[PDB]
């Protein structure tokens, strides 16, 4: 033994703390963590409102799965000095507005907003920390994008685009560009959804994407990958 | 913080009674509980101990088998179930809290106590001083001797000092022979060598009159002292 | 006659050395990972346990075959017969139930059924796999008790090829049971993956495609083992076979599992496959 | 007209550089050429503190050289007994995104902060028996990076908003703001005299501040990348900085420019934590290569290596008595070295 | 606009310019002397006996 009475009770307290830490960690492991990234207006407010300071932690439960959504848009600092804190998130929710192809930034008007979103997507999709972290790409401002493309041309943001000016082909072109920006196609997947204003279909898409990441990670620890 | 105790009163020999210790004002789940007796004109005697989470339970030799101790952490209450009482159990039972970690101060708070009346190998610590006449403003060196050395291999000596003013619950003064408890004035200071320990008061005040107790915490059959008593 | 005995000896030695290669490679790769400070996953721990059990089994059976071709007089002892049967049944029960323990691990980590009992099992994979071994411990005791009952009658009658056949039948049934559980678990995992694939084909369009080359190998091994074990069951339960080569045949068929399933697991695991590629590079 | 302010700034910078060059007469390498080499310093993992289930990002010893607090993204601050592996407390953080933690010199309070832009002061010696939140200091517009206690009532906090702060805990207000940095401030170390402290930012500049006065005294620029860690020499007249360009540099306040460059050709990964030894001879730096390299301060020679971490060594501290070195890293493990 | 910021930068550079400076030889000597005087009380540089070490 050689342990005093109070030393023994201290070890007992440490064991109780062990038990509480293990319980909290087991609870945390079953709950999915998501990092929300966006450029400019993006649509983060709308996407957060659909599924109900520097970090805005929004928690919701969907189909026996507790969701943690972390917003980092208010950091306004060097992204590379804190982006490693989010290594280990199940997925990154990236929102780009499709109404920003014909809209330029307030400063440096020569740069387009969709091009800023593409630069951000290149930054975080090919980032060294987010190598096995999938991206749930959200393409919002659907109605505004359709109305604008009814008259405006897609060539403003894509001078190398050859196709009609309707919805489907333009949306497919934007999606294809955004996934083709992913250099590491052998370790991560990009899930794309055109944001809907009907019911909880968007949250359903997040749930299925998270289910894929969970199954794929389970395959990874099981070594089947 | 408060530890109000219920139960107690007249009890026929061989009977059973339940003593409840209501806890309020502190994190009860993380505090290890204790029970201490005091006969109407005798010293303090330890009874039981239940830890945080009820993992470890210890009783005394005169208590084992007859008494059982349990805690209801959600209800923040402590129990001391009693069976086959006898006349030697006629004492005021005190509810004692004790947290245990590095730098902790075990036996911080003592409850007011309930008077329970029954109708008709371990360490031993002695305080040969017993009563002593005293005058305010002087210096008093209350001494207490332990049967075996209380200095452990961890460097911590395990002697505690307690103060019981007339008609008041015992109060912690010095823990680990040197550490002044929270709220105690700086006039109190303890020292010793492992076998002999002295508690000194640099200046005496009218509030210091009472009975002083020395306690060991090395081996769990906790032993108190007879109690040095100060009289003006 | 003699030609089939030689053919079965040839398949005996082939199974022996392929099992040696597979189990040694698995154990060595995982031990290298452990000693070098690399990550020690749960799957590689169960793989070490399975490889140890399988290599011990194949060494036991090959030593049996050697002693049959070295000290045939020792093979009439019935004391070494009883002891070797008991030891082999114990170790083989451990190996097979740890194999279906790895099956439980895969099933309860990967599959995504919505059943409440399934969720309960899923969150406690390490409890299920350990408790699963405990529940089948009585099966091990029953298996040991049953063969001991049969060999006791054989010794009394002796004071034995038919008795060998009867104990072979008993052990074959009791090894069919865990393999059956493993096959049901694998089929359930495949069905879960297919349901998931259909759901995401409808919704978004997967993780199933990440591990697909191994499923074909596992299906091939399961089908071959099922047909071979059924054929052995007929050959040693109904077919006469003159009871001439049932000792060597039983040795080879009971050693088929610890030898070939190690190769199938080598194919399935990514770490073992990468180390196999590294070994091939080192050879060249 | 901005032109002649720019010209005057250039002239002042040239004058400062000329004064530094005039001060630089003999390099520290020349003076320390005849001294006894430190030799091979080999330390063993005396105690591994398990229990964290996330990446440890910061830690700080108490003044007793026994207690130890550690912060990780499990939302938990754990105060360990280093002599015997034991957690005296396990504080559940309000925000799990912690990047710094502190231990008060008295030991009564523990500070915590991170991507929540809040410095949370936790009271340990409470009559209730649980660790509570004494004060939640807010006011930074950027994430916290390093919090250090002057005493039980004052704390100096470095944020990513390019500003360092001093606070009064009882009022929970910004008593002084230390502005002047261009990039995000990543680390800070209070001098033993507690009147001065240096803070390192992403602009590859180390700055020296006066706590009482509130204005920068000297600015040091020798690095080519962001400084992630900074630590005072025990003397108080020098300090060392570690940057992502895989080199550590020693600066002196009196001379106000670099003295030594700690770099190896094989070292490409940056430094995440720098702590001196008790005597200042051993500079300990935690790198991103999953290793912590012991550096001789007087001679730029690798005295040893403290390998044993599976992931990047994020936090690294040395006891006040010099009897231990702790090197918590991203593998959720804390190791005490001796 | 940024003119005020330029004035603050100029004033800060001026204040940093007129500060007392010592030769690097003296600073190096001071650091070396501090290392030499406090070397023995450094457990890491000179390992303590197993009896004194509390992390046995
Ligand atoms: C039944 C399925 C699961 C596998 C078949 C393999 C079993 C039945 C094999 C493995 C080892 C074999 C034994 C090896 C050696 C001996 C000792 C000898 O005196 C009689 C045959 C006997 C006892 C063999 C009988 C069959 C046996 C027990
Ligand atoms: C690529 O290999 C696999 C992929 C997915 C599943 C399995 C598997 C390989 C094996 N196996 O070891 O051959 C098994 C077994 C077994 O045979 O132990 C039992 C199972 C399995 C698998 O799924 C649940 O039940």
């Amino acid at each position: 033994c050689t342990l005093s009475a109070e030393d023994k009770a201290a070890v007992e307290r440490s064991k109780m703390i062990d038990r509480n830490l293990r319980e909290d960690g087991e609870k945390a492991a079953r709950e999915v963590k998501l990092l929300l990234l966006g450029a400019g207006e993006s649509g983060k407010s709308t996407i957060v409102k659909q599924m109900k300071t520097g970090i805005v932690e929004t928690h919701f439960t969907f189909k026996d799965l507790h969701f943690k959504m972390f917003d980092v848009g208010a950091q306004r600092s060097e992204r590379k000095k804190w982006i490693h804190c989010f290594e280990g998130v199940t997925a990154i929710i990236f929102c780009v507005a499709l109404s920003d192809y014909d809209l330029v930034l307030a400063e440096d008007e020569e740069m387009n907003r969709m091009h800023e979103s593409m630069k951000l997507f290149d930054s975080i999709c090919n980032n060294k920390w987010f190598t096995d972290t999938s991206i749930i790409l959200f393409l919002n401002k659907k109605d505004l994008f359709e109305e604008k493309i009814k008259k405006s041309p897609l060539t403003i943001c894509y001078p190398e685009y050859a196709g009609s000016n309707t919805y489907e082909e333009a949306a497919a072109y934007i999606q294809c560009q955004f996934e083709d920006l992913n250099k590491r196609k052998d370790t991560k997947e990009i899930y794309t959804h055109f944001t809907c204003s009907t019911d909880t279909k968007n949250v359903q898409f997040v749930f299925d994407a998270v289910t894929d990441v969970i199954i794929k990670n389970n395959l990874k620890d099981c070594g089947l990958f | 913080v408060q530890l109000v105790e219920s139960g107690g009163g007249l009890v026929q020999p061989g009977g059973s009674r339940k003593l409840s210790c209501s806890a309020s004002g502190f994190a009860f789940s993380s505090f290890g509980m204790h029970w201490v007796r005091q006969a109407p004109e005798k010293g303090l005697e330890w009874v039981a101990y239940i830890s945080s989470g009820s993992g470890t339970i210890y009783y005394a030799d005169t208590v084992k088998g007859r008494f059982t101790i349990s805690r209801d952490d959600p209800k923040n209450t402590l129990f001391l179930q009693m069976t086959s009482l006898r006349s030697e159990d006629t004492a005021m039972y005190y509810c004692v809290r004790s947290i245990y970690y590095y730098g902790s101060s075990p036996f911080d708070f003592w409850g007011q106590g309930t008077t329970l009346t029954v109708s008709s190998s371990d360490i031993v610590m002695t305080q040969a001083t017993s009563s002593v006449p005293v005058t305010p403003g002087e210096s008093v060196s209350i001494s207490c001797r332990s049967s075996k050395s209380l200095l452990h291999s961890n460097g911590n000596t395990y002697l505690y000092w307690f103060l019981q003013r007339p008609g008041q619950s015992p109060q912690l003064l010095i823990y680990r022979m040197s550490n002044l408890a929270s709220g105690v004035p700086d006039r109190f200071s303890g020292s010793g060598s492992g076998t002999a320990f002295t508690l000194t008061i640099s200046r005496l005040e009218a509030e210091d009159v009472g009975v002083y107790y020395c306690m060991q915490h090395l081996e769990y059959p906790l032993t108190f002292g007879a109690g040095t008593k100060l009289e003006l | 006659g003699g030609v089939i005995k030689s053919i079965f000896t040839f398949v005996l030695i082939v199974e022996f050395i392929i099992g040696n290669l597979g189990n040694s490679f698995i154990a060595l790769v995982n031990c290298i990972d452990w000693v070098k400070g690399r990550k020690i996953s749960s799957v590689d721990r169960i793989l070490t346990a399975l490889a140890i059990s399988r290599i011990s089994l194949v060494w036991l059976i090959f030593g049996s075959w050697c002693v049959s071709v070295f000290f045939p007089a020792l093979f009439a002892t019935e004391k070494m017969f009883r002891m070797l049967t008991n030891i082999w049944t114990v170790i083989n029960h451990f190996s097979v139930w740890l194999a279906t323990g790895l099956g439980t691990f895969y099933f309860l980590k990967i599959a995504n059924f919505s059943n409440s009992i399934f969720l309960y099992l899923k969150w406690r994979v390490k409890k299920v796999v350990l408790v699963l071994l405990l529940v089948t411990s009585v099966f091990l005791f029953l298996n040991i008790a049953l063969i001991n009952i049969h060999i006791n009658a054989s010794i009394n009658g002796y004071r034995f090829t038919r008795f060998s056949s009867l104990i072979v039948l008993t052990s074959t049934v009791f090894i069919f049971i865990p393999f059956t559980l493993s096959l049901a678990m694998f089929l359930l995992l495949i069905f879960s993956m297919w349901k998931h694939r259909k759901k995401m084909q409808h919704t978004v369009k997967d993780a199933s495609t990440k591990a697909h080359r191994g499923v074909k190998s596992v299906i091939t091994f399961f089908l071959l083992y099922a047909i071979f074990s059924l054929s052995f069951f007929i050959s040693v339960w109904t077919s006469e076979r003159l009871e001439e080569n049932l000792i060597i045949l039983s040795q080879v068929m009971g050693m088929a599992y610890p030898s070939c399933h190690s190769c199938v697991l080598i194919l399935g695991n990514k770490k073992l496959r990468q180390a196999s590629l590294s070994v091939l590079l080192w050879l060249r | 007209e901005l032109d002649q302010l720019r010209q005057e700034a250039e002239q002042l910078k040239n004058q400062i550089r000329d004064a530094r060059k005039a001060c630089a007469d003999a390099t520290l390498s020349q003076i320390t050429n005849n001294i006894d080499p430190v030799g091979r310093i080999q330390m063993r993992t005396r105690r591994t503190l398990r229990g964290h289930l996330a990446k440890i990002y910061a830690m700080h010893w108490g003044t007793d050289s026994r207690l130890l607090v550690s912060a990780s993204q499990d939302g938990k601050l754990i105060i360990w007994d280093s002599y015997t592996t034991n957690k005296v407390h396990a504080i559940p953080l309000r925000s799990s995104w912690v990047m710094t933690c502190a231990y008060a010199p008295s030991g009564n309070y523990v500070a915590c902060g991170g991507l929540d832009n809040i410095c949370s002061i936790y009271n340990l010696k409470t009559r209730e028996g649980n660790v509570r939140v004494s004060r939640e200091l807010a006011g930074h517009t950027g994430y916290l990076s390093c919090c250090r206690f002057l005493d039980d009532n004052q704390i100096v906090t470095s944020s990513g908003d390019t500003t360092c702060a001093l606070w009064d805990i009882e009022t929970g207000q910004q008593t002084t703001t230390f502005t002047g940095h261009t990039g995000d401030v990543m680390s800070l170390s209070l001098a033993p005299d507690t009147r001065l402290f240096v803070s390192g930012a992403c602009d590859a500049s180390a700055k020296l501040w006066d706590v009482r006065e509130g204005m920068c005294r000297q600015t040091f620029t020798g690095h080519e990348s962001d400084i992630n860690a900074i630590c005072f020499f025990p003397n108080g007249n020098a300090f060392a900085t570690g940057s992502d360009d895989a080199t550590c540099r020693l600066f002196d306040l009196r001379a106000d420019q670099e003295l030594m460059t700690y770099s190896h050709d094989n070292i490409i990964c940056g430094i995440t934590s720098v702590s001196f030894s008790k005597s200042g001879r051993l500079l300990l730096a935690g790198y991103d290569d999953f290793n912590c390299n012991v550096w001789d301060a007087l001679k730029a020679d690798r005295a040893g290596v403290l390998a044993g971490h599976d992931n990047r060594v994020s936090c690294l501290g040395v006891t006040d008595d010099g009897m231990a070195v702790a090197t918590g890293s991203w593998d959720s493990f804390l190791k005490i070295w001796n | 606009a940024s003119i005020a910021q330029a004035r603050k930068l100029v004033e800060q550079l001026k204040m940093e310019a007129n500060i007392d400076r010592i030769k690097v030889s003296k600073a190096a000597a001071d650091l070396m002397a501090y290392c030499e005087a406090h070397a023995k009380e450094d457990p890491l540089l000179t390992p303590v006996p197993a009896s004194e070490n509390p992390f046995r």
